[PDB]
RNA sequence: AUUUAUUGAAGACUAACUACUGCGAAAGCAUUUGCCAAGGACGUUUUCAUUAAUCAAGAACGAAAGUUAGGGGAUCGAAGAUGAUCAGAUACCGUCGUAGUCUUAACCAUAAACUAUGCCGACUAGGGAUCGGGUGGUGUUUUUUUAAUGACCCACUCGGCACCUUACGAGAAAUCAAAGUCUUUGGGUUCUGGGGGGAGUAUGGUCGCAAGGCUGAAACUUAAAGGAAUUGACGGAAGGG
């Protein structure tokens, strides 16, 4: 894998066997998905949900803890962002690469990473726009999506 | 060959030596002796005051011969002529400097050579640039072996070599310099900070050079040949 | 035919390693392609050190050393019995005698 | 070897493997109970942190984030529920 | 009791020098070549040459006034060969048995932290 | 003159450390430090949920030499000027030396650009080293004798650059842990080849200021050209008797 690079790395999170879980959890579903929503309002994306609700509070992952996951009940409480948070991670990326290319224009790998990083980008916009998250006609260029990081 | 000059001029003799005078080189007080030797000059003729040509003359000679012991056998100081009074003519500080074959024995491979440098002033407005060099080692018990630092450590190792001996140079002069090299407690100080990020053997401080001069204030030397 | 695995050099995972001069000829060679030795002498060569031991101001003295690691190319150090050629068994022998 | 019990390993060497290798994947990670000095404030901490993770009651930090494991604060008294 | 000057070998190939100055490096004493005691450009830097050399710079020294000298054994250096030519050590022997007395030898070739350019081009000297 | 000493200027380079070591898509990348963005591996009971593999068209980068226009021009040095060697020697050797070598803004787009081995995926033998991360060990050592640390040691694991031994197997062999799982012939996909010359030539396009790059035949000619090993013979190759 690692398609944009030749590294060939196993690492990931291997999530238990139990889709119950974890019997010295004494919490409700409710307090921890007013929790999310409390972080939620103040602005935070659902990977940093989960973070500090596994660090902090134990909670192992919100899906087995609730019944759904932190984008759907940020979705369904109306706290949805207007695009999703890897497309925005990615684009965000792009515009601090193109800011350096600005300034350092002999910056040829620079050049190159900002044209993987796009590629990347184009990758993720036509799949969320065949799913009809993206309106069609969304398109990623750069004076626009300068202005779309805010 | 001895005779295979074509010409020795395109154009077309008395005893230098008899002309010639003896002078006895003095070291500062920070030294535990004062006669290194002698040197040569012309008789001071009408036209040209000898001791002026003999002012700006650097002697180079080892810390064995100026103090004694043979343990400094390795490093060689560079003393400059900076007044003459009567045959006995005075010298300062110029700048210590290793020899070749003991960096040549400490560099070896299968070990991390690391070099530090700084440019720093001294109390009484002398500009010196000092070199540090250290060398990595092993543990007793290592078993791999080549010991190298993870370039990381170096970095760290460089900071506090530069930081020691920009503290030690400020709040010394130079005569407080030279009689803090003798002793090697610089070597010392490092090893003392730097054992909690990497063994580190070799620690020696390598060169000084003075690089810019104050005015001359003719006491502060005169203060050093007691 | 492949004479050698390792090409006569040794990289693996460069691409490029910069080059070295031989001392004999001055030819570019890489600096992984050479025949690098280290050459450690006294300076006295040890049928002058009788006369200058008891030519010596000091006792006790160090008769220091020289030290000179000499980069040889392929031509040079075989016609100057360096390394030599070797049979096709004892070829992958990388132990130093 | 040509005969073995690929359905029945040992437990020394399951534990030998990579958390995805095993038969069945999971975690070798697991989760503490951490008490601070001072206020009981009982409190459950993820072994391997990645963040600053603080009691409610005060600013008393109780892990701090490594490559690894966390770091656990020195008077801390914990327990692997 | 013992006065010094330094001895200053430069022992290349191709050539000879001893050349004894005062402790200081500025006044020189018998700077007498290897070609200045032969009749042929060979054996210009010939052991032969070096210790005839070395004999007559310790007659001039000793007239001079100079009992020992400290020795400072050199090659080209630079971009060039770095080994020490076939005078040196004949040199070296020379001047200790002619009755000058000896002191903290060294070598003083000058080394490169990555000279210029060596001279021969990329394929070398084909001969 | 050469040689010695004290300083100064210039431009280039980054020795020793430097390795069957590291990073980079390749070309490539080695003084210190600051800033600016980037990246791999590891850890992960975070998050999305098929978003993926390979790739005509099209695109970014691409050693050296070369070109255009400024700067800079220390060293080396195509051409050239010369001194030898030689039958001849505008070659090898020696002394100089222009362009170049360095840099900025543009082009060029080639190399034995090589591991002469396309990329992605699964499975099939052992072993010991090392590089990066993690885990465990009342383990040594340093420091506040006790602590974390850091550096080592032992065991395991993930990812890497490689190496050694077998030959399950493969192959024409040399050899190969992939060049295996291929007549018991089907995991996915892209590119290229079809006897040697003529020939990477003509011609037509197309890119380039140029030098040239990329596409690219035929008439005709030929019975071999070639690969890997074997035994001899020879060597201005190394040893022995
Ligand atoms: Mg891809
Ligand atoms: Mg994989
Ligand atoms: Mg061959
Ligand atoms: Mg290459
Ligand atoms: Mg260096
Ligand atoms: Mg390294
Ligand atoms: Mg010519
Ligand atoms: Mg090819
Ligand atoms: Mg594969
Ligand atoms: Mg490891
Ligand atoms: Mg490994
Ligand atoms: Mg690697
Ligand atoms: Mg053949």
């Amino acid at each position: 894998g690692r398609m944009h690079s030749a590294g060939k790395g196993i690492s990931s999170s291997a999530i238990p066997y139990s889709r119950n879980a974890p019997a010295w959890f004494k919490l409700s579903s409710e307090s921890v998905i007013e929790q999310i929503v409390k972080y939620a309002r103040k602005g935070l994306t659902p990977s940093q949900i989960g973070v500090l609700l596994r660090d902090a509070h134990g909670v192992t992952q919100a899906r087995v803890i609730t019944g759904n996951k932190i984008m759907r009940i940020l979705k369904s409480n109306g706290l949805a962002p207007e695009i999703p948070e890897d497309l925005y991670y990615l684009i965000k990326k792009a515009v601090s690469v193109r800011k350096h290319l600005e300034r350092n224009r002999k910056d040829k790998d620079a050049k190159f990473r900002l044209i993987l990083i796009e590629s990347r980008i184009h990758r993720l916009a036509r799949y969320y726009r065949t799913v009809a998250v993206l309106p069609p006609n969304w398109k990623y260029e750069s004076a626009t999506a300068s202005a779309l990081v805010n | 060959a001895v005779g295979k000059n074509k010409r020795l001029s395109k154009g077309k003799v008395v005893d230098p030596f008899t002309r010639k005078e003896w002078f006895d080189i003095k070291a500062p007080s920070t030294f535990e002796n004062r006669n290194v030797g002698k040197t040569l000059v012309n008789k001071s003729t009408g036209l040209k005051s000898a001791s002026d040509a003999l002012k700006g003359r650097v002697v180079e000679v080892c810390l064995a011969d100026l103090q004694g012991s043979e343990d400094h056998s390795f490093r060689k100081i560079k003393l400059r002529v900076d007044e003459v009074q009567g045959k006995n003519l005075l010298t300062n500080f110029h700048g210590m400097d290793f020899t070749t074959d003991k960096l040549r024995s400490m560099v070896r491979k299968w070990q991390t050579l690391i070099e530090a440098n700084v440019t720093v002033k001294t109390s009484d407005d002398y500009v010196l640039r000092i070199f540090a060099i250290a060398f990595t080692r092993k543990q007793a018990n290592q078993v791999k072996r080549h010991s190298y630092a993870q370039s990381s450590h170096i970095r760290a190792i460089r900071k506090v070599i530069s930081e020691i001996l920009t503290k030690e140079v400020q709040g010394s002069t130079l005569a407080q310099l030279t009689s803090k090299l003798i002793p090697e407690v610089i070597n010392k100080e490092i090893e003392n900070a730097t054992k909690d990020i990497f063994p580190l053997q070799n620690i020696h401080v390598r060169k000084v050079k003075l690089l810019k001069q104050p005015k001359f204030d003719v006491g502060a030397l005169m203060a050093l040949h007691g | 035919p492949k004479k050698r695995a390792s090409n006569g050099r040794n990289k693996k995972g460069r691409g490029h390693v910069k080059p070295v001069r031989c001392v004999n000829c001055s030819k570019s060679i890489p600096k992984d392609k050479a025949i690098k030795r280290m050459a450690i002498r006294n300076i006295v060569e040890a049928a002058a050190v009788r006369d200058l031991s008891e030519a010596s101001v000091y006792p006790e003295y160090a008769l220091p050393k020289t030290y000179n690691k000499l980069h040889y190319c392929v031509s040079c150090a075989i016609h100057a019995r360096i390394v030599r050629v070797r049979s096709r068994e004892d070829r992958k022998n990388r132990a130093p005698p | 070897v040509l005969v073995q019990d690929l359905l029945h390993p040992t437990a020394a060497s399951e534990a030998r493997k990579h958390k995805l290798k095993t038969l069945v994947q999971g975690p070798r990670s697991y989760f503490l109970d951490v008490k601070c000095p001072g206020c009981l404030n009982i409190t459950t901490v993820f072994s391997h942190a990645q963040t600053a993770v603080t009691c409610e009651s005060c600013s008393t930090i109780l892990c701090t984030p490594t490559g690894g494991k966390a770091k656990l604060s020195e008077g801390t008294s914990f327990r692997r529920k | 009791s013992q006065v010094f000057g330094v001895a200053r070998i430069y022992a290349s190939f191709n050539d000879t020098f001893v050349h004894v100055t005062d402790l200081s490096g500025k006044e020189t004493i018998a700077r007498v070549t290897g070609g200045m005691k032969v009749k042929a450009d060979r054996d210009e830097s010939s052991p032969y040459a070096a210790m005839l050399a070395a004999q007559d710079v310790a007659a001039k020294c000793k007239e001079v006034g100079i009992t020992a000298v400290h020795v400072k054994i050199r090659a080209t250096g630079g971009t060039r060969t770095k080994t020490p030519g076939p005078g040196g050590q004949a040199a070296l022997r020379a001047l200790a048995r002619s009755g000058l007395r000896i002191g903290r030898i060294e070598d003083v070739t000058p080394v490169p932290s990555d000279s210029t350019r060596k001279k021969g081009g990329r394929r070398g000297r084909r001969l």
